[PDB]
């Protein structure tokens, strides 16, 4: 069949076609020769105004609902008829995990990115006898982790952990094969200015702190083994800097660091401090 | 109107209470036969009693408005032909000033 | 840039111009349109007594 | 030369509105037409017919 | 690199891509132009 | 009408299809594709015959 | 009173002229003190749109030359 | 002046009398949809990308916005923007040449004319980086206005 | 006594932004509160954890009127609540 | 320009600034000039320099 | 909405006027119908431009840039 127009003057033919589309007139214009190759040509714009596809794709569903000419018993009648047909589709559980993801960003104020995204993230793999299950939180939740990570913010495992409690040790497991099989389909450099968003600072600490935070694992110090405990040991060298006292009290119920990683991780950069004088 | 301004509405709650004090007969005691010329009180369209010298009454609640004891906002009508006096406190009716 | 009024009026050498003729209107050109009496209403022209009565 | 009829004459507070007419007026030779129907569009900013 | 304009600070900014969207010296969060240095031409005719 | 109008025709049996320009494509920016109510409803009859097809 | 919680997720206080530019709402949040109870402290729940020189509005009181500073006219 | 016709005087109108000016707000944003497809403000070109509007672009900065100050006519791209599509998605004619992106900017109405007042940039709620546009005009009176 | 005219203005009243968000807002939080019941409902169903966060859906109200307000819908049942402002003329 | 009154706004404005016109003969019409849109002999520039301080 | 070049009718030149017309009122306390007597705009093709315009431009300035 091979079923495809392709535009070529007649009259000149000299190469996939140098043309030109008169919109207003809706045409078609051999930009040499001048000869109008196709006309009436079709609007495209107002069509889409009126106006998920991303991820479910052709497996279809219409949302429905009752009439205003239509009885009380009409009203429950197509409560009750809407639900009878969902056995079709497997998408239920996505139906409801869309669902819950959507309300699990919105609730802790994800941007509406996230939501797409951590969709994105579920309907990617949504099977694998890897996961077989995998409490269904985790394909929730490191969907979002995935979600977040790919809308380019992150937040840390407790925020999400205490957010969703899934035990962390197979919700993490289940969450690392998500990236391989991410890499079979196809960063705490983010988590900078919401930790000071909370406890309401000037603008330049984060730079300043982001200095900071550079230097420590170029020469060495690998610092952590799960290297977030040092994103606020980053901070807190910087908040020893000025005087503003918010001290690992304040920080400890804030950002939830024991100060025996606090202390530690301060004072060992205590030592390295040295080559850290910026102005 | 460009003098033209809508109630708020207030807790009508104190006029009632107001009104008990100064001779409303309790509608739940009323005996028609026995005050045949009772004047009807209602409130925001709510009939709480009926009194027997509305004159006295009327002039009385006007000068607490005018007081300021009764919010100005609140409208209070005294119908004679209809024997009722109705008193409105609902939040929504249209009023301007005089 | 050398303009003439015609195209814009930028280029306005002049301001009101004005402009009468016949002040006593002898010549008939004109039909005042009056209540009771031209006269006692239309008042006259700075130059009528300029030219004769 | 004179007229030979007076004119009521004096300043009036005037307003300008917003019909333009460079924003009422076109034309159409020939232009897209609908996917539906395939008669021409509405809408001059659209150039409808 | 091209020129904007902080919302008040009327602060040259000269930035790219990458960049903290934030005025130098105070941190505001819109910008502006900073219209093109290719003069204009009128008619007041 | 014995020849045009069999009141047994009057019962569906088999419902036509109508061609997409019935039923355009509504086609934004390659991915934005809206489709008219007939495409979805004629879907959605197909899967209300899809159901009690096998359902039975 | 009225604050905008933005992509990173810092909550800053919002101003009306930023709001129509930024395409934002002029909204406030809602938070509730919530009692539970164990038979035999303060809740967000949400945020509220809000009138403009509305008392909560940071307009409500401010100077005329104040307004200048934020670029609203009197 | 017939039938609620009027005559205006023509030196008055040269003099400013009833002259306005006229300010239209362009805007646009780019949508990503599964942080899998960018759309993307830059300065296309007709080379590198394909399906474009048959407007001229040099007005663009590098970025796809045109710089503030500058006069415009109609059917001008007032922003460049772009879309990536899949090189083997459609092959829609031409793509096996280009396969980075198709233009999907938003030009001048071809019937608008001026100068471009001033241009800002920002995001929405979610960070979105996005830009309004104004563009100034005199709208001098003429025959047809209706006063 | 004459037939009752229900065209004098007495027997109307205007309902203002703040009536016709507190019915809006009225309905809005009944749902918060069922949502809520919900969520408790299961938690004492399942020995589950109790989180006040998981509880209450924060983007119900904000979301709702923000829609409400966009449109003039006050849900059908309503039309033509909210109009974007004309600022034509000062006047107008 | 850094005003809060539009460019053509200030550019009328000034095109209805009169100037010194005396020796106007003395010069020549625009379109008359073969000049690259404006000559010595054809027409004056004029510049200005405005600065709040 | 700043001092109109010379009035739409006539076109005696009115943008100087201004100044010297608000110099009056703020010094000499002179009624405006009066004012203009000492100002010289005689005629009231102008006696009209003055007497209604509006000083936008000075709200106007109240933004700091
Ligand atoms: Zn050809
Ligand atoms: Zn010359
Ligand atoms: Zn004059």
């Amino acid at each position: 069949p091979n079923l495809n127009i392709v535009l070529t003057c007649p009259e000149c033919k000299v190469y996939p076609p140098k043309i030109v589309e008169r919109f207003s007139e809706g045409d078609v214009v051999c930009a040499l020769c001048g000869l109008v190759l196709s006309d009436k040509l079709v609007d495209t714009r107002s069509e889409w105004r009126t106006f998920n596809p991303l991820l479910d794709g052709n497996n279809l569903s219409t949302r429905i609902g009752k009439g205003e000419t239509t009885d009380m018993r009409f009203t429950k009648e197509l409560n009750k008829a809407q639900g009878k047909n969902v056995m079709d589709k497997k998408d239920n559980e996505v139906q409801a995990a869309f669902a819950k993801i959507t309300m699990l960003c919105d609730a802790a104020e994800l941007p509406k990115i996230v939501k797409d995204c951590a969709k994105e993230a579920y309907k990617l793999c949504h099977d694998e006898k890897t996961l077989k299950g995998k409490s269904m939180e985790s394909i929730m939740a490191a969907s979002i982790l995935i979600g977040c990570r790919r809308a380019e913010v992150a937040r840390t495992f407790k925020e999400i952990q205490s957010l969703i409690h899934v035990k962390t040790k197979e919700f993490g497991k289940t969450l690392n094969i998500m990236k391989n099989i991410l890499r079979g389909k196809s960063q705490n450099l983010t988590y900078i200015p919401r930790f000071c968003s909370h406890l309401g600072l000037p603008m330049q600490v984060t730079t300043s702190a982001e200095y900071t935070a550079k230097k420590c694992k170029e020469i060495k110090e690998i610092a952590g083994k799960s290297p977030i405990t040092i994103a606020v040991v980053s901070i807190y060298l910087n908040i020893l800097l000025f005087q503003i006292p918010i001290t690992a009290a304040k920080v400890g119920q804030t950002l939830q660091v024991t100060e025996g990683t606090i202390k530690s991780g301060y004072k060992i950069l205590y030592e390295h401090r040295d080559k850290l004088v910026d102005p | 109107s460009l003098m033209s301004c809508i109630s708020v509405g207030t807790d009508p709650m104190p006029i009632i209470t107001f009104l008990s004090e100064w001779g409303m007969e309790p509608l739940e005691d009323y005996v028609p036969h026995q005050s045949p010329d009772a004047t009807r009180v209602f409130v925001n369209g709510v009939w709480h009693g009926v009194h027997r010298n509305p004159a006295r009454l009327m002039e009385t609640l006007r000068t607490l408005r005018r007081k300021g004891d009764i919010n100005p906002e609140v409208s209070m009508i005294r119908d004679i032909r209809e024997k009722e006096l109705k008193i409105f406190t609902d939040a929504g009716r249209v009023y301007r000033p005089l | 840039k050398k303009g003439i009024a015609k195209e814009h009026a930028k280029w306005g050498p002049a301001a009101a111009i004005e402009f009468e003729y016949d002040p006593w209107n002898k010549l008939k050109h004109t039909d005042y349109w009056y209540e009771q009496d031209s006269a006692k209403e239309w008042p006259q022209s700075k130059n009528c007594e300029y030219e004769d009565p | 030369k004179k007229l030979m009829a007076q004119i009521f004459f004096g300043p009036t507070y005037y307003q300008r509105l917003r019909h333009m007419v460079d924003d009422k007026i076109h034309a159409r030779a020939r232009g897209p037409m609908q996917v539906l129907t395939r008669q021409p569009v509405e809408g001059r900013s659209r150039d409808g017919g | 690199t091209l020129k904007y304009i902080c919302a008040e600070c009327s602060s040259k900014l000269s930035l790219s891509r990458t960049d903290a969207v934030r005025c130098k010296d105070c941190g505001h969060r819109i910008l502006l132009k900073a219209r093109t240095k290719r003069l204009v031409q009128f008619e007041a005719r | 009408n014995e020849v045009f109008s069999r009141p047994e025709w009057m019962i569906l049996t088999c419902l036509p299809v109508p061609p997409p320009p019935v039923r355009p494509s509504i086609s934004f920016n390659e991915s934005q594709r809206g489709e008219d109510d007939l495409t979805f409803k004629l879907a959605d009859i197909l899967k209300a015959n899809i159901s009690l097809e096998t359902l039975e | 009173k009225p604050m905008v919680n933005e992509s990173d997720g810092v909550t800053h206080a919002l101003y009306p002229q930023e709001a129509r530019l930024r395409n934002l709402t002029y909204s406030s949040g809602l938070f509730v003190d919530v009692k539970k109870r164990t038979y035999e402290g303060k809740v967000f729940i949400g945020r509220l749109p809000i009138m403009l020189r509305s008392k909560n509005c940071y307009l409500s009181e401010a100077t005329e030359s104040d307004l200048y500073k934020l670029k609203e006219c009197p | 002046n017939q039938e609620d016709s009027m005559i205006m005087n023509q030196s008055s109108i040269d003099r400013g009398l009833f002259r306005s000016l006229f300010f239209r707000s362009y805007m646009d944003q780019e949508k990503k949809y599964g942080m899998s497809i960018t759309e993307t403000f830059e300065k296309p070109q007709r080379t590198n990308t394909l399906r474009m509007k048959h407007g001229t672009y040099d007005k663009l900065d590098d970025d796809g916005l045109i710089a503030p100050g500058v006069r415009v006519s109609g059917e001008d791209v007032i922003i460049g923007k772009t879309t990536p599509i899949s090189p083997d998605e459609e092959e829609l004619g031409q793509r096996t040449a280009y396969h980075s992106k198709r233009d999907a900017s938003t030009p001048l109405r071809s019937t608008e004319n001026g100068i471009v007042d001033q241009v800002l940039v920002t995001t929405n709620q979610d960070g979105l980086k996005f830009v309004k546009v104004r563009v100034r005009t005199t709208k001098i009176p003429q025959i047809g206005d209706k006063f | 006594k004459d037939q009752d005219d229900r065209d004098h203005f007495g027997k109307k009243r205007l309902d203002l932004a703040g009536p016709l968000l507190a019915q809006l807002f009225k309905t809005l939080f009944k749902k918060l509160t069922k949502d809520i019941f919900r969520y408790m409902q299961r938690t004492v169903e399942e020995a589950h954890d109790f989180n006040m966060k998981l509880a209450i859906n924060a983007k119900t109200i904000t979301s709702g009127l923000k829609y409400a307000l966009a449109t003039g819908n006050w849900g059908s049942s309503r039309a033509g609540v909210s109009q974007v402002l004309n600022r034509y003329t000062y006047s107008s | 320009n850094t005003t809060v009154l539009a460019d053509e706004f200030i550019a009328h404005r000034l095109g209805l600034i009169p100037l010194q016109s005396m020796d106007i003969e003395q010069l020549e019409y625009s379109r008359d000039c073969f000049c690259e849109d404006h000559c010595d002999k054809c027409s004056v520039v004029l510049t200005l320099q405005a600065f709040g301080e | 909405m700043i001092v109109p070049v010379r009035c739409f009718s006539c076109g005696k030149v009115v943008g100087d006027k201004w100044e010297s017309y608000l110099n009056l009122l703020q010094e000499d306390e002179l009624d405006e119908g009066t004012a203009l007597s000492r100002l010289g705009l005689k005629r009231y093709c102008c006696r009209r431009m003055i007497l209604t315009h509006v000083d936008l431009i000075e709200k106007f300035l109240r933004y700091n840039p």
